[PDB]
């Protein structure tokens, strides 16, 4: 009846772990880029 | 100086020539693809001899269609199946004269009543089932209300007389739509009529078939098995209804004015 | 975590098709290469038309042979 | 296995993919060092 | 020459005028009463175009021109050298076009089929008659029609367009152009689809109707069907022709300002 | 008279068809199919489902970013008033940069938004190209629909990116409006001396007229033999019946030559593509090679020469 | 970092070699045409720079052509 | 190696069709021939209209017979 | 085995592919050295 | 894949390489003549 | 009858997490606006 | 592949080469005459 993706609960836990790790790393790199840009050419 | 000229030859000119040559060359290839059906043609000579000619440009080399569900190979241009047995008399003694049917024009298979000689297999779906079937074999179809269900109506036949009564609808499973109406005729045979030759009046509860007359519904060709139809049978049925457009009344082939 | 958080990562190719991904990456890289070259050519950093280390059309217009022929007319 | 690769095949592909990407980024860095030496933009 | 399968279909009957006298073929062509008429009128018209080129300044193919009368002739009869030749040729042209359509009707009756093609041809004929008969009559002069010449009817088109300052803002013109563009798009897609289904990827079987539906439902979400695309085709082409005829009957007889000023009815509605 | 086969008189329903099976490794199709009675009067009644994969999502993100940009600039040009937006809608537009800026990137309210919208629309159409190609190829069909689409994309890029770059200005490209883009059409004809004397323009007009002619002819012929099963073209191709025979005799008797049930579709393909090929060729030469099409036509012996009778004095010569 | 590229030869077990070859060749021809056209449209153009000499100008000033133009 | 690395080259024709390849090569060469001739004819290197070794239209305009006929008019 | 090539066939193809690509890049470098000698652009 | 054996491929390759070499020789000759007549660099 | 196939327990679970997430999002929005008001007041 | 045996191919090749040589001879002759009448380089 209900919409499902075929993932069990263990597979979902696994995917979630790696997804959150990757997103955190990406945001870290973004923050670093903005600190460099502020040091070079402040916009506010 | 308003119209001074520096040099006569330019790029627009050359490019236009190139286009004239790029057309003039797709014409060639398309005209060659046009001759995979019906060729070589038959040229009649000075005193009646017939030869095979091929035209300009010449016929292409044969290609193969691989039909699905082990339906065989089709080579084109390739051989032809033999014509059946039409009888015709020429009217005037020259190669370009017309012909007259010899017997009963309705049952002759000449003129608008000619047909082709196709395979004796049904057309298939993507799953391997027969495509055109009655609505009792296809148990999932239903006529949408808001539309006149033709089952039960009568089949008035172009001179005002009754032909029979509609008893079944034949559907198309690959594209859901109506293709044939089945009716019981005056001598209690089951015959088909294509849906594209029927005007359906819901309130009169009639189906008007302008092609043939009422008594003509007794001689419509019949099917082998009534759970399917083959390509050959489709051709025969449709051609019989098309012969009536010129042969039903003796006045139909006779110069309006 | 934070030291061994990316150990399952190789499983990525059990849900994403490797050949499709390779082709997508290659096509995107070529498109981006063309785009960045065109963006830098349309700025002050342009290196084809800056006439450095020399302007060549201007060099051809002032050759002594061309000058002497243009004088005779 | 929505792609039909087992876990061993995925490990193999991942190894070579990461090596190739690292080499590509190395070449990019080298190109930028040369460009900075020739025409500094910041 | 006859095709492999042609002989059993060459029967007598089906005609409108004439009868058994003109019911024959010459080579592949079918003649009939209207075949004789059409060839008669085409030959006469062509020869008169050529003579009108002979009394002009040049026989260059691009620069021949036969022009209609002046506006002072009104709806009368012009001298042969100053407009009457144009009138005779424009009579021949109508004769030939109508003959063509009726010959088509005879052929379709003989082969047992419907009259859709002559009916669609009728709308081209109607657009021509709008440009040479209806618009000139409503404006009061034959000299409002176009001259017969490549490159020379284009000067007519240009100046007539600029008599309204900007002819792009004509509403029926916009609608007709819409239909023309959509027709070319539809024809490209239809051609491509049939070719693709009978010429599949190397070493595959010919595909089916289900494939035809699936491909367009995957790309776009809706598929119109194999019989309805033929309908959609007849529809788009006929509508293009129809709205062209309307746009020309509007220009001059029913509107004499610039065409941008018509549209002014919209921002002047008292509802914004 | 007799039934003309223009509308469906009786309709029938079965459960929706999900579609031919895709190769393994594919995403599912999104949507639950619905039925339209009014669409079923003229054609197929099912709407959906739809296939959204990698390329058709990137496309649709690009395209909607572009649409948001275009819409918002049209709305800023009236002071954010939606009433005025509806009132003067056919006169609004997003305008290209001033021609004096050349090929540089101009500031945002003086042509940079035009540049952004152009870039995003371009990317949208190229991603859609890849989608169309892969969709036809995953079902095992020939890729003929991608060739024609490629031609159309090339015409969009020619007028718009390639010609403005070859000229040296973005301000040579069309704006995004209705009446504004019509004005662009007229002005480019006026500046380069009369497009009626451009020969590629004449040839593409020949092929647009021909597209309308050919498709009236084909649509008519197949509706006229649909009583003999002619609307089912695949079977008439792989097993020639009486519908195809009558269809080819009609044209042979009428004008002396004919095509077959498969060949007419190649004629259609080419007539639709030569129109746009000549479009590209005519625009790419205007301005970059030829500066006045009327003077070109006069140099090559093409233009007629009306009688004069008068003399007009050019006041710049006096 | 030297044993990293051992399995590389397996690339041709998932990518078709003939398709890849054709793709590479076609891309290279297109890029060749494009770069030649981009360089010909710059200050680096080598056909019209009139080096080592201008040939149209050379033809306009031949003594025979000059003497014929003087007689007019 | 640097000499034995092109040994199996002849196997190229076991995966590429020879006739198709020959036709493709020939057609491409003809197209490129036409293109390069047209590109060089549209430059300063043009050799048909350069009036070397002599201008022929100009030569025809100044023939003594044509000059004497134009004087009588 | 997705392309039908075994591992030996893939090794063979890879050998010749790498040799050919190296030769092509060598010719490219030579063309650029000649162009720099004739008409330096940076 | 093409139906050619290894011997047929070797034969074709021999003649293909000979023909390509001859063609390139003729190209070089044409360019030497053009350089002598009208040098472009 | 129109239904989603979720029981009442599943709906309770979904609702809990949905409300938590929405509250966190609105918190971040408020913080962004306080910073913007401190930097560039618009009313 | 074309149905010709090796003998038929040899025959065709003989006559093809003879014809091509004769054609090129005629071309050369035409150009010598044109150079004598109106030299273009
Ligand atoms: C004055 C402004 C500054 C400037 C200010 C900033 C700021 C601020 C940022 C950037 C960021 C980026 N800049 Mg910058 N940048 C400048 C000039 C440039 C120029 C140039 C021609 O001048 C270029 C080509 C770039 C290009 C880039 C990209 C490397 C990066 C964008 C990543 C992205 O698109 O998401 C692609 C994202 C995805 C596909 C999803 C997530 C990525 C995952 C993990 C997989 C992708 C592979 C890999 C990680 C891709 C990124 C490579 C690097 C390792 C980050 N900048 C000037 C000098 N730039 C962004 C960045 O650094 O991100 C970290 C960023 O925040
Ligand atoms: C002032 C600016 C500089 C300049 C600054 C830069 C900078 C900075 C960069 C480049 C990069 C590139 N430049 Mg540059 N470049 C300039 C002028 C040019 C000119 C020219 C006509 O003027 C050309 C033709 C190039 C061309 C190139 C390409 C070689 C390269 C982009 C490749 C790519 O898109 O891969 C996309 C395709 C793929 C990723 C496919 C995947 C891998 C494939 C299978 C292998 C391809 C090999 C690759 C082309 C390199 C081969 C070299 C060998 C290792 C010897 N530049 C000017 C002088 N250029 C980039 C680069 O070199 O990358 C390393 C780069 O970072
Ligand atoms: C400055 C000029 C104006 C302009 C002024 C006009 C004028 C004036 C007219 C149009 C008309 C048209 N314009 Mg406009 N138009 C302009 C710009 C455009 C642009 C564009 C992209 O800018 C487009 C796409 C169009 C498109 C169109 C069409 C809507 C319409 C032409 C089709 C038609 O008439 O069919 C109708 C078909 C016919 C008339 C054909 C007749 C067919 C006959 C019966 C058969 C002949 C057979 C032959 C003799 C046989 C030869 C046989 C051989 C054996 C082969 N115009 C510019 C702005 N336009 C025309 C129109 O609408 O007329 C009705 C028209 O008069
Ligand atoms: C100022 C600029 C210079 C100039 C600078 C450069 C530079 C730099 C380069 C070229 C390159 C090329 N130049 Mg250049 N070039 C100039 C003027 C010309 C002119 C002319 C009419 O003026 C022409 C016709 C050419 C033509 C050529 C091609 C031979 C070559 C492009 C190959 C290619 O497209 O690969 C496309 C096709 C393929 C890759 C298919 C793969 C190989 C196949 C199997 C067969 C190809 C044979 C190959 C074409 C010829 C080399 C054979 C040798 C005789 C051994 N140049 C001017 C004078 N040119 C490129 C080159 O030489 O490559 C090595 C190159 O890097
Ligand atoms: C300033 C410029 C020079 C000039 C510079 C060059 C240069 C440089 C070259 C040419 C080449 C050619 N030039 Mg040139 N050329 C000039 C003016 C002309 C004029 C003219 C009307 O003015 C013409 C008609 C030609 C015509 C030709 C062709 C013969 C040839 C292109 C061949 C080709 O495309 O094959 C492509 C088709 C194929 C490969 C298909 C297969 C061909 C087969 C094998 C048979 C064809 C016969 C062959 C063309 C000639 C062989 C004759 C000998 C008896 C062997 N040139 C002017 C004077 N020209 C090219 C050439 O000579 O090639 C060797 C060449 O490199
Ligand atoms: C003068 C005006 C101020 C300004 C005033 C504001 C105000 C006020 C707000 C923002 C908000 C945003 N601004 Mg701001 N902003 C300015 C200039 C910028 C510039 C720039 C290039 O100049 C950029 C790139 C941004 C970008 C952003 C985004 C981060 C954010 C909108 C998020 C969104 O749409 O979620 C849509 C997506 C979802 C709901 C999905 C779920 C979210 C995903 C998972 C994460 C997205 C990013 C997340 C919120 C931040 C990272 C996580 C946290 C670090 C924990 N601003 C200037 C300086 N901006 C809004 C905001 O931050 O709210 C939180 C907001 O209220
Ligand atoms: C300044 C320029 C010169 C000029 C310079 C050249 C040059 C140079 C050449 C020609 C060539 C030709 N010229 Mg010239 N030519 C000039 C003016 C003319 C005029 C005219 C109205 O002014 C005409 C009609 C011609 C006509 C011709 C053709 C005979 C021939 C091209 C043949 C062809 O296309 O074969 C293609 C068709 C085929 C291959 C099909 C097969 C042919 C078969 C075998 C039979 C055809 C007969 C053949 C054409 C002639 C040979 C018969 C002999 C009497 C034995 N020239 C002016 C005066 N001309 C070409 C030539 O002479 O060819 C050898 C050639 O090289
Ligand atoms: C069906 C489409 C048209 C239907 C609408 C008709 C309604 C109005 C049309 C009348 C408007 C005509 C133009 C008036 C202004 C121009 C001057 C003019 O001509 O109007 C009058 C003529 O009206 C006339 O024909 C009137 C003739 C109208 C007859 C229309 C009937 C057509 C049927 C013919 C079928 C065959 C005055 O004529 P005169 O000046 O004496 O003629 C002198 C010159 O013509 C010849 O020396
Ligand atoms: C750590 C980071 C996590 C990233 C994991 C995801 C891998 C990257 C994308 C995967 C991929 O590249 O896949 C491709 C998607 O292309 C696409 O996005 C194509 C779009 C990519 C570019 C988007 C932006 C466009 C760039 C500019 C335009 C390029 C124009 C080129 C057009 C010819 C192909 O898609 P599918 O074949 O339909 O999918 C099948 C399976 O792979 C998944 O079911
Ligand atoms: C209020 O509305 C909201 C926001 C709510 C959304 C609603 C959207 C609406 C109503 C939109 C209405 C849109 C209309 C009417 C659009 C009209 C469009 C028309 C008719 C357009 C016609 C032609 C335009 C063309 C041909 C543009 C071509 C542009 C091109 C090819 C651009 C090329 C630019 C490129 C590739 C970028 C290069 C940039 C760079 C960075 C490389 O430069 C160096
Ligand atoms: C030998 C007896 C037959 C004579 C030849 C027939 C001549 C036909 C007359 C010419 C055309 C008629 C003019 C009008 C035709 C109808 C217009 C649509
Ligand atoms: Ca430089
Ligand atoms: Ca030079
Ligand atoms: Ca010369
Ligand atoms: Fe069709
Ligand atoms: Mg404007």
């Amino acid at each position: 009846e209900k919409s499902t993706t075929g993932l069990t609960e263990a597979e979902s836990k696994e995917f979630h772990g790696i997804f959150m790790a990757s997103m955190t790393l990406w945001f870290g790199l973004v923050v670093l880029a903005h600190i460099l840009s502020w040091l070079y050419r402040p916009w506010l | 100086e308003f119209g001074y000229i520096t040099q006569y030859f330019d790029l627009a000119q050359v490019t236009l020539w190139a286009f004239w040559l790029s057309l003039l060359s797709v014409i060639f290839f398309n005209r060659r693809e046009d001759k995979r059906e019906g060729y070589p043609q038959e040229a009649v000579q000075i005193f009646g001899k017939t030869i095979l000619t091929e035209g300009f440009p010449f016929m292409p080399a044969p290609k193969t269609f691989k039909l699905p569900h082990n339906g065989g190979d089709v080579v084109k241009p390739g051989p032809e199946r033999p014509q059946y047995d039409f009888k015709l008399e020429q009217v005037d003694r020259f190669a370009g004269a017309a012909y007259r049917p010899v017997g009963n024009p309705m049952l002759a298979g000449v003129g608008p009543g000619a047909y082709a000689v196709r395979a004796n297999k049904p057309d298939l779906t993507n799953a391997g089932d027969p495509r055109i079937v009655p609505m009792r074999v296809a148990k999932h179809f239903a006529v949408v209300d808001k539309d006149p269900d033709p089952r039960g109506m009568t089949v008035i036949g172009a001179d005002g007389q009754v032909g029979g009564k509609v008893t079944e609808i034949w559907v198309d499973r690959a594209e859901p739509q109506v293709r044939y109406l089945e009716l019981e005729a005056g001598n209690k045979k089951k015959v088909l009529v294509p849906i594209a030759l029927c005007v359906i009046k819901g309130q009169k509860r009639e189906v008007k078939v302008r092609s043939i007359n009422g008594i003509h519904f007794n001689d419509v060709p019949t099917l082998s098995n009534y759970d399917q139809i083959t390509l050959a049978e489709e051709d025969k049925v449709s051609a019989y209804y098309g012969a009536g457009t010129l042969y039903a009344t003796p006045n139909r082939a006779e110069s309006v004015l | 975590m934070n030291a061994k958080s990316f150990d399952g990562m190789h499983k990525l190719w059990m849900i994403m098709n490797p050949v499709s991904t390779l082709w997508a990456i290659f096509i995107f890289q070529i498109f981006l290469g063309l785009l960045i070259h065109m963006v830098v050519l349309s700025s002050d950093l342009n290196w084809h038309d800056d006439q450095i280390p020399v302007g060549y059309q201007l060099q051809g217009e002032t050759l002594p042979v061309n000058l002497e022929m243009k004088a005779a007319q | 296995p929505s792609t039909g690769l087992t876990e061993s095949e995925a490990k193999e592909f991942h190894g070579l993919f990461m090596a190739s990407m690292t080499l590509w980024f190395g070449l990019v860095v080298l190109a930028h060092i040369l460009s900075w030496m020739y025409r500094p933009w910041l | 020459a006859l095709l492999n399968f042609e002989k059993k279909y060459r029967v007598r009957g089906g005609t409108l005028v004439g009868g058994d006298l003109f019911d024959f073929w010459v080579g592949p062509f079918y003649v009939g009463f209207f075949g004789v008429s059409a060839v008669f009128f085409a030959t006469l018209g062509t020869m008169l175009i050529l003579f009108g080129a002979a009394i002009g300044p040049t026989l260059n193919i691009w620069q021949i021109s036969i022009a209609p009368p002046d506006l002072s002739v009104g709806l009368g009869f012009a001298p042969i050298r100053e407009g009457g030749l144009w009138q005779v040729i424009t009579i021949c042209a109508v004769g030939a076009f109508v003959s063509w359509a009726l010959r088509q009707v005879e052929i379709a009756r003989k082969l047992g089929m419907g009259l859709h093609v002559p009916f669609a041809f009728s709308f081209a004929i109607l657009a021509y008659l709008t440009l040479v008969f209806f618009r000139p009559v409503l404006l009061g002069a034959w000299g409002h029609a176009f001259p017969y010449g490549l490159f020379s009817h284009l000067d007519w088109v240009s100046n007539v367009g600029y008599q309204t300052l900007h002819f792009h803002y004509n509403p029926a013109h916009m609608l007709a152009i819409s239909f023309f563009f959509i027709n070319t798009l539809a024809l490209a897609m239809h051609g491509s689809l049939i070719l693709s289904v009978v010429n599949p990827q190397k070493g595959e079987e010919v595909k089916t109707a289900e494939h035809e539906n699936t491909v367009f439902r995957d790309i776009v979400g809706y598929s119109i069907g194999a019989l309805a695309i033929h309908r959609l085709g007849l529809f788009l082409a006929i509508n293009a022709a129809f709205w062209s005829a309307v746009c020309m009957i509007l220009t001059g007889p029913f509107w004499t300002r610039g065409w941008p000023e018509w549209w002014m009815w919209w921002p002047n509605l008292p509802i914004w | 008279p007799e039934y003309q086969n223009i509308f469906n008189k009786v309709q029938v329903r079965e459960p929706a068809y999900p579609g031919v099976e895709l190769p393994k490794g594919s995403l599912p199709r999104v949507g639950k199919p619905i039925f339209s009675y009014w669409l079923g009067k003229i054609g197929d009644a099912q709407i959906g489902p739809l296939y959204l994969g990698g390329w058709g999502i990137a496309s649709l993100i690009s395209g909607f970013i572009a649409l948001e940009v275009i819409g918002l600039n049209m709305l800023a040009s009236v002071g954010w008033d939606p009433r005025l937006f509806l009132k003067e809608f056919f006169w609004l537009g997003l305008e290209p940069p001033p021609p004096a800026y050349g090929l540089s990137i101009p500031p945002l309210a003086e042509g940079g938004w035009w540049l952004i919208a152009g870039l995003f629309l371009t990317m949208s159409l190229l991603l859609w190209w890849v989608r169309v190609y892969k969709r036809a190829k995953d079902l095992g069909m020939g890729t003929h629909l991608s060739w024609a689409f490629a031609v159309a994309i090339l015409f969009f890029l020619t007028l718009g990116f390639i010609r403005p770059v070859l000229m040296g200005s973005w301000g040579e490209a069309p704006p995004f409006g209705i009446f504004p883009h019509l004005d662009w059409t007229a002005a480019i004809s006026i500046r380069y001396g009369n497009f009626y004397y451009n020969p590629f323009h004449g040839l593409s007009i020949a092929f647009m007229y021909g597209s309308a002619v050919l498709f009236a002819m084909h649509g008519g012929t197949i509706l006229a033999v649909s009583r003999y099963g002619g609307d089912r073209e695949i079977d008439q191709i792989t097993d020639r019946g009486t519908a195809a025979e009558r269809a080819m005799l009609f044209w042979r008797w009428c004008m002396g030559f004919n095509a077959s049930m498969e060949s007419i579709h190649r004629w259609a393909w080419w007539f639709a593509v030569f129109c746009i090929i000549n479009s590209i060729l005519g625009i790419i030469l205007t301005g970059t090679v030829v500066d006045n099409w009327y003077l070109w036509a006069v140099k090559h012996g093409v233009a007629p020469s009306y009688p004069s009778e008068l003399t007009i004095d050019n006041p710049y010569l006096t």
